[PDB]
RNA sequence: UUGGCACCUCGAUGUCGGCUCAUCGCAUCCUGGGGCUGUAGUCGGUCCCAAGGGUUGGGCUGUUCGCCCAUUAAAGCGGUACGCGAGCUGGGUUCAGAACGUCGUGAGACAGUUCGGUCCCUAUCCGUCGUGGGCGUAGGAAAUUUGAGAGGAGCUGUCCUUAGUACGAGAGGACCGGGAUGGACAUACCUCUGGUGUACCAGUUGUCGUGCCAACGGCAUAGCUGGGUAGCUAUGUGUGGACGGGAUAAGUGCUGAAAGCAUCUAAGCAUGAAGCCCCCCUCAAGAUGAGAUUUCCCAACUUCGGUUAUAAGAUCCCUCAAAGAUGAUGAGGUUAAUAGGUUCGAGGUGGAAGCAUGGUGACAUGUGGAGCUGACGAAUACUAAUCGAUCGAAGACUUAAU
């Protein structure tokens, strides 16, 4: 099976409406105050819930 | 345990009369027969090749040749249509399951007695 | 008329007087509470809604559903009930029989009773149509290039379409399912529960409604 | 678990040793038979002498199977082979013993001549 | 339990492996998956230690690989040593929990969730 | 159906039969209701209403057909590109090889036969089966819901009793009514019987290792073999098509005139099918006509239109399973038993290792229902569900009544 007609570029984007990614799940790191992922060690310090890794 | 409120409505089931026996045992299972109203015990004799389950739910399995035919009968261990059992005799095996002796007859499926 | 919840606990046996093997499932039906009554002059028509199984009280920062939140709270407190975790309504009952606030024992159903069971049925996830909807296989040999396909989805020209109703892979299970005439075996009111005889439909921890069987 | 096609001895003197079912009575579409159920079959199998013939289309019923069958109570009664009795229209066998045990279904069947004759009934 | 990607057999392989790694080294740099199956392997490695019969030891070595771990004074000793001694001796009054999990995030290669097992 | 015609398609509309999946018509095969009968009864014949459901396995043949065996209540007739090859097959038929009969001087040929003979395609659109997100439903939310609609289901045997009665010389043998139990089908489910059970237990061969013994590990399909937990499962266990109501069909009548009689029909009143509408099961307010009930939240600042972050609530992220392709759903997130570990069990396996004893030994016995054990039950914060962040109201106008 093969396309029977071509794509309109309209109706390419209205597919494309989902196609994206998402900002991470990231918060403040309480320890050196960058940026890190929630349950992840905090790579600018090493430090997780308070304590050196 | 199994779940406490299955054991807690079934324990009633469970008989207490019931004597020991393992797998390659002889048993005389004394079997109720209430065919219409007369009532008789009809006493089936085999070695116990099976035990399963747990509970109210366990049952029990013995062979017999009968006319050159075997015939294995399936118990609830804790049925009351068994008035009692008897274990005539205990048998020396090696496993829970004695399903090699379906396909063995005559001396070659002999148990040899503890 | 009467009715019920209970969680599924599992399938076990009973001997019946005549020595006979009843299967049964144990439904577990503690803790069932009348929360609202419905009347057909402010809901427009009659029923008891009742919740069943206490969960936790409101609490601050509460993150799953073991804690009730505050407008469940305040529909339980208005009863005058511990918020519950399962609430369903009874249309097949007397309403003039219950008040708001009333326990809903095991002990209102007795053994032979004929009751309906409802309850959503296991699931399955993804399935074929061999599965799904018990098709027939293709050959397995005989140079077979069709096992477990659907078949033929419609005809020709005549219609140039599929119809609705074709029957096609799909999720499977997870269905409202009612089992009728099952009869009531037992109850036991120390344990709070009902032996039902048969099975019902559901995982074990799932939600089960008993009622009064419709059909008589 | 008898269907078409199934072999099974014959517990009888009648003079057949083996058939082979033709089919299961009792209903359209029904698949397969157990003790105490009648078969249309075909004698594959004979003893020289013997009333019924090779190739003779008869009717028999079960009397045991591999498959066995289950009690009200839970109980099962299993056997080794696959076995079935020639019977006449009225339900009485063709030949004047039955060998090897047989269930007790073929009580609740009307099959009392035969379950008379029967050596053991289990 | 999981599958990890991989048949039975090479999947028994790399997790008897991944526990003489963390018995050695205390801790690892893995992926997630990995981890929180090995956790389970390692920690009944460590029960065997602190039961310390002679039946446990040999139960310890059906599993365990035979790595020689030199210690700082020059002196060599088997995983299965370790485990039955310092490791043991170290757990003998905590009931379970002897490993922990860090999450540390995606690796560039792959994406696979990087993560640490470490022993205590 | 066999044709006639040559209007679409020769920059291709795949052609017989079978398989899978059906769907529709009724001119009805069975089951339901009737009229007439050269209908005694049991059976039948013929016609009318009726499409709800049902309407079998085999032998032969490529076959469709057809015949035959054995059943069944019955083994319906047709349409859907003689339904369905981007779903399957490829036996026939319609390529190239070879051969027989036959025809032809021959090359060759034959709705004559024979043996052999490549079936491609990752689904864009509609369509269909599932499953999510957005916005709407004049505040923001959590639950429980009505049911406009829609879908499902809908079949039938045998036996017992009435009653060996009615009927019939006899043979035979009922209607109506009351019970029991099946076939096929559907659905749920794993207590039971079984299947599977690649991180459960055990036996065992060859070979290579852990230095050796003993005990173990790797590889040989999971090396092989005997068992087997949870889950998933049928052939296994339960349940269903029950009982009814309303209006009707063909009919059957009552009263009744037109038309002094007669007449079921004109007015009027009854009765009457497995069929229609309900009753039973499921979905269902995107039912934009967006419905209903209960409960929860409710202030400051304003260019005084309006805004704001917050509330109730819900998510991100995390531990998970009864849920699952992914989303989603559900159980949990320290004020915690969600998972892992740990401890105790269930079930499974079947007697660990070490030691001792008896044997020359292979082995055996004791210690000891031992040791081990994934998923199942219970307990326990030892490990991990940290610290955090985001979204989310302030309720338009008109009229009437109060
Ligand atoms: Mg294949
Ligand atoms: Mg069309
Ligand atoms: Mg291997
Ligand atoms: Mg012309
Ligand atoms: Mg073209
Ligand atoms: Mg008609
Ligand atoms: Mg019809
Ligand atoms: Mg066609
Ligand atoms: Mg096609
Ligand atoms: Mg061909
Ligand atoms: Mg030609
Ligand atoms: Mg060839
Ligand atoms: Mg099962
Ligand atoms: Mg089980
Ligand atoms: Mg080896
Ligand atoms: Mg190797
Ligand atoms: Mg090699
Ligand atoms: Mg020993
Ligand atoms: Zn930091």
């Amino acid at each position: 099976a093969v396309p029977k007609r071509r794509t309109s570029k309209t109706r390419k984007n209205k597919r494309r409406t989902h196609f994206k990614i998402s900002v991470p799940g990231m918060t403040e790191c309480p320890n050196c105050g960058e940026y890190k992922l929630s349950h992840r060690v905090c790579k600018n310090c090493g430090s997780y819930n308070g304590e050196e890794v | 345990t199994n779940h406490k409120l299955i054991e807690a409505v079934t324990k009633s089931q469970l008989r207490t009369d019931l004597p020991s026996f393992r797998p390659g045992d002889t048993l005389r299972v004394h079997v109720r027969i209430i065919e219409g109203t007369r009532e008789r015990i009809q006493v089936f004799e085999g070695v116990v090749i099976k035990r399963r389950g747990g509970g109210v739910s366990e049952t029990f399995t013995v062979r017999k040749i009968s006319s050159g035919v075997g015939v294995e009968r399936t118990f609830p261990l804790h049925t009351p249509k068994i008035e009692k059992i008897e274990v005539k005799r205990r048998g020396k095996v090696r496993r829970a399951k004695l399903y090699y002796l379906r396909s063995l007859r005559g001396k070659a499926a002999r148990i040899q007695e503890i | 008329t009467k009715g019920i919840l209970g969680r599924k606990i599992g399938m076990t046996q009973v001997f019946g007087e005549n020595g006979e093997l009843i299967p049964v499932t144990v439904v577990e039906a503690k803790e069932n509470v009348v929360l609202q009554k419905k009347t057909v002059e402010v809901d427009g028509y009659n029923a008891i809604q009742v919740g069943f199984e206490d969960k936790k009280a409101y609490k601050k920062d509460a993150k799953s559903n073991k804690y009730a939140n505050k407008p469940a709270e305040g529909h339980a407190k208005k009863a005058d009930a511990a918020p519950k975790r399962f609430i369903r309504e009874f249309r097949n009952v007397d309403v003039d029989a219950y008040e708001v606030g009333q326990e809903v024992s095991v002990d209102t159903f007795v053994a032979g009773d004929v009751i309906d069971v409802t309850g959503v049925s296991k699931g399955k996830g993804f399935q074929g149509a061999i599965k799904r909807h018990g098709q027939s296989r293709g050959p397995m040999s005989h140079g077979s290039h069709f096992h477990r396909a659907p078949g033929s989805v419609g005809m020709a020209s005549d219609a140039s379409r599929v119809f609705k109703g074709q029957k096609m892979p799909g999720r499977m299970g997870g269905n409202t399912v009612t089992v009728q005439n099952l009869e009531v075996v037992q109850v036991d009111t120390e344990n709070k529960v009902i032996l039902v005889k048969g099975n019902v439909p559901g995982p074990k921890k799932g939600l089960v409604e008993i009622r009064t069987s419709i059909k008589k | 678990m008898i269907q078409q096609e199934t072999r099974l001895k014959v517990a009888d003197n009648s003079g057949a040793r083996e058939v082979l079912t033709i089919k299961v009575l009792g209903g359209s579409g029904r698949k397969t038979a157990n003790i105490g159920d009648v078969i249309v079959c075909t004698v594959k199998n004979a003893t020289p002498g013997g009333v019924v013939k090779k190739g003779d289309v008869v009717k028999a019923v079960i009397v045991r199977t591999k498959s066995g069958v289950r009690r009200n109570d839970g109980s099962y009664i299993k056997f080794d082979e696959n076995a079935c009795v020639i019977i006449r229209d009225d339900k009485g066998p063709r030949g004047t013993r039955i060998f090897g045990p047989v269930a007790r279904e073929l009580r609740e069947g009307n099959f009392m001549k035969i379950v008379s004759l029967a050596p053991e009934v289990l | 339990y999981r599958k990890l990607g991989r048949t039975s057999d090479q999947r028994k392989a790399m997790l008897r492996d991944l526990a003489t790694s963390l018995i050695i080294s205390e801790r690892i740099e893995t992926t997630e998956a990995r981890a929180k199956e090995v956790r389970s392997v390692v920690e009944k490695l460590i029960t065997l230690g602190k039961k310390g019969d002679l039946a446990s030891r040999r139960n310890a070595a059906k599993t365990l690989r035979n790595v020689e771990i030199l210690n700082e004074d020059e002196t060599t000793q088997t995983a299965l040593q370790k485990l039955f001694g310092e490791i043991a001796e170290r757990y003998t009054e905590r009931q379970g929990g002897y490993t922990r999990i860090l999450k540390q995030g995606p690796r560039r290669g792959d994406g696979a969730e990087s993560v640490i097992i470490e022993l205590v």
